[PDB]
């Protein structure tokens, strides 16, 4: 599920006047659209710094696994924070974080800029080490009041008890049931990494910006009726008398290129936080508690779930 | 506009999102109170504006254990309010 | 009966002061009611732009000028003030669009919160839900969580089963548990103790294949009595 988009900002007067001094005079007398621009642009850039804070901080206190691994069985090692690495991302989150993937400077020169997220993907990767520690010595009891621990072989009968499956089932068949888990994990990271269009989802939200920004920059060599497209040939070449019917066209022109790219923009942003919202509902009610509600957490009788974080979304491992 | 900042012993502090000038950056950290980002976060504190880099949350740890279980002796009825 | 009526009645009592005392509590509510005067006063304040004419006046315009020069200037006035209100029509569908969202969101926890009770983690409050009630606001409603917390744990020795006459033994609702010499049967969101009998628990096949077996003894009603 994607989180957020890229935050990013736009210099009105750069962009349309560019380095014209004769330009600037001329666009204050064009109203207050500057103004909005940057206005609507900004809590653009605000909501997506509460949309991760919703998902993601899900719970107040910082947990922390036991330094001895064994939970009656269960591995959970593809999926807890790897001491090694410098990132301190488990394999599986380091593997993600590979496959979701001048011009750069060329757009920043027409006044396109972006700003940074507040939280680093460091913060983010704490979050999910968090909420996997609580889910893991505790259950659903740390979504709900202080954390309870409760041993893991005993913690998985009670989530039978929750599909109308008895107690006794899980204890007489505790080396099996290890034993799928264990390859159904190691199933999850072989599979992902061979499909590179696997994490497609993310991908559009990184292309679509990346696009629309590159076609508004595009939009700088029309000419909309006037002589030229370089505003300084104009100025150079025309008196002022006639000058003001040419440049009023460029500046009318460049106005709506703007204004399309805002309208557009605030449209996604409704679409993006749409998902943001269900993400973390599904946080709450697969990761913190048992659902059962029917095909909301996985496909089948759902027993409980494990976050992981990528880059501008979520990933849920049902 | 004219105005200049000092640029020298005014704690000048470097940032990803930027420069910072006329905030020291103390090695604490608080709960975010005003945002500049890449985890930086701005704070009026005791006369003065400090940069900081906020904290997620208190530190805890479970006591997990082999045969170990806690279990409630009290409960409380609280209400919330949501708009 | 008499704890909880008190615990409720004094949760009750700090609503009146928490939103009284602070100021950014109805955050929300005044944010719908300042979006649409910055609207209002952005299109008003915006009739002064003279998109490129000579003056925002148009009876000045056409007192000054010939009609065929008038024209030309009032177009751009025309113009200008045809998009500024195209504008403001487009932001209005995308405001009223996230708004929608939220009173379908409202609606539903009208249904589920306040018509009945809700097993949905942190739909209905943060805790156990117990109910919820309705209060209207400007442009809104607010809603009042009951919920149940916890508080107050304790730790114990548990057991997945009980080994009796090479029989194994599970709680039918509760969890074993053990101060320390002797073992319990109890519900597991509350501290209750009773003696494992032969009523709470029930039999399920033999005493190895399950992995934390303990011996204990199994009370059996049936038998004191008879004895009698
Ligand atoms: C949990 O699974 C991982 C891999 O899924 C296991 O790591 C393997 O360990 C063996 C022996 O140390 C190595 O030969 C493999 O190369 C490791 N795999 C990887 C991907 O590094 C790990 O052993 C499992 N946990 C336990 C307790 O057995
Ligand atoms: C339940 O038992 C555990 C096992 O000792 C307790 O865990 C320790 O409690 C002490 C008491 O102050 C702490 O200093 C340690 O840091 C705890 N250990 C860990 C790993 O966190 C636990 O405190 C007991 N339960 C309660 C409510 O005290
Ligand atoms: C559970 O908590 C309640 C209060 O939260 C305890 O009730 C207290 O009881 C003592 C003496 O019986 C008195 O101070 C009051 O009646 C209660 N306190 C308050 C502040 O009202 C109750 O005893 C606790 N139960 C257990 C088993 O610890
Ligand atoms: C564990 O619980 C049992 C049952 O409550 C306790 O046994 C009682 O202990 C008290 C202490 O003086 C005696 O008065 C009772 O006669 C005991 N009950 C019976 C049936 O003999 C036991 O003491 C508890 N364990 C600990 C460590 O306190
Ligand atoms: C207490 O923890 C130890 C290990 O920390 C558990 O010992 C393992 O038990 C399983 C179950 O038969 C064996 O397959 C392993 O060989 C044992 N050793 C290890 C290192 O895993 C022990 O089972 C735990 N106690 C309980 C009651 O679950
Ligand atoms: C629980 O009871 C069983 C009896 O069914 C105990 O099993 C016996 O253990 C002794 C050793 O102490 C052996 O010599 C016997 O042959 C075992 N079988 C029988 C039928 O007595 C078992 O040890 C008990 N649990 C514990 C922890 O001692």
């Amino acid at each position: 599920l994607p989180v957020s988009m890229t935050k990013t900002s736009v210099d009105c007067t750069m962009y349309i006047c560019g380095d014209s001094t004769e330009c600037s005079n001329l666009l204050l007398q064009y109203g207050s659209f500057c103004t909005q621009l940057k206005r609507a642009l900004t809590g653009i850039a605000v909501e997506q710094d509460k949309n991760t804070q919703e998902v993601f901080a899900q719970v107040k206190q910082i947990y922390k696994t036991p330094p001895i691994k064994y939970f009656g069985g269960f591995n959970f090692s593809q999926i807890l924070p790897d001491p090694s690495k410098p990132s301190k991302r488990s394999p599986i989150e380091d593997l993600l974080f590979n496959k979701v993937t001048d011009l750069i400077c060329a757009q920043k020169f027409k006044g396109l800029t972006v700003l940074p997220p507040l939280l680093t993907d460091e913060m983010i990767a704490q979050y999910t080490s968090a909420l996997l520690a609580g889910t893991i010595t505790s259950g659903w009891t740390f979504g709900a009041g202080p954390a309870l621990q409760i041993p893991f072989p005993m913690q998985m009968a009670y989530r039978f008890n929750g599909i109308g499956v008895t107690q006794n089932v899980l204890y007489e068949n505790q080396k099996l049931i290890a034993n799928q888990f264990n390859s159904a994990i190691g199933k999850i990271q072989d599979s992902l990494s061979s499909t590179p269009s696997a994490l497609g989802k993310l991908q559009d939200v990184v292309n679509h910006n990346a696009q629309a920004l590159n076609t508004l920059v595009k939009q700088l060599s029309s000419k909309f009726g006037a002589i030229s497209s370089v505003l300084n040939d104009i100025f150079s070449r025309l008196d002022p008398p006639e000058a003001e019917v040419q440049i009023d066209r460029l500046i009318t022109g460049r106005l709506q290129s703007l204004q399309t790219y805002v309208t557009q923009q605030l449209i996604r942003a409704a679409e993006i936080r749409a998902s943001a919202n269900l993400a973390a509902t599904k946080m709450s009610e697969c990761v913190l508690g048992q659902s059962k509600r029917v095909d909301f957490c996985g496909k089948g009788y759902h027993l409980m779930s494990f976050p992981q974080s990528a880059p501008h979304g979520v990933v849920f491992l049902h | 506009p004219t105005w200049r900042v000092y640029s020298t012993g005014s704690n000048v502090f470097q940032t990803r999102a930027g420069c910072l000038i006329g905030a020291e950056y103390v090695n604490n950290s608080y709960e975010c109170d005003i945002p500049i980002g890449a985890g930086i976060c701005a704070s009026y504190q005791t006369q003065s504006i400090i940069a900081y880099t906020m904290s997620l949350g208190a530190e805890n740890s479970v006591a997990y254990s082999n045969n170990s279980i806690a279990i409630p002796t009290n409960f409380t009825i609280s209400v919330t309010t949501e708009i | 009966q008499k704890l909880i009526a008190n615990q409720f009645n004094s949760a009750i009592g700090k609503i009146q002061d928490s939103l009284s005392s602070t100021p950014s509590a109805l955050g929300k509510l005044q944010d719908v009611v300042n979006h649409n005067a910055q609207a209002l006063n952005t299109l008003v304040k915006q009739l002064s732009s003279k998109f490129g004419a000579i003056s925002s006046v148009l009876n000045d315009i056409f007192s000054r000028l010939d009609p065929p020069e008038a024209e030309v200037q009032i177009d751009r006035l025309i113009t200008g003030r045809l998009q500024s209100l195209q504008t403001y029509v487009t932001q209005q569908l995308i405001r009223a669009a996230e708004i929608r969202a939220s009173a379908n969101l409202a609606a539903t926890k009208m249904s589920e919160c306040v018509l009945g009770q809700s097993k949905r983690v942190d739909f209905c409050g943060k805790g156990y839900h117990l109910m919820s009630f309705p209060q209207s606001a400007p442009h809104g409603v607010v809603f009042l969580h009951v919920t149940y917390v916890p508080a107050q744990e304790k730790n114990f020795t548990t057991a997945p089963a009980i080994c009796h006459d090479g029989k194994a033994h599970f709680p039918r609702e509760g969890v074993f548990v053990s101060n320390g010499t002797h073992w319990f049967v109890t519900q597991r969101n509350f501290y209750e103790p009773q003696i494992i009998t032969t009523d709470n628990t029930f039999v399920s096949g033999n005493c190895d294949v399950v992995i934390g077996i303990v011996n204990n003894t199994v009370y059996d009603p049936l038998q004191p009595e008879l004895d009698s």
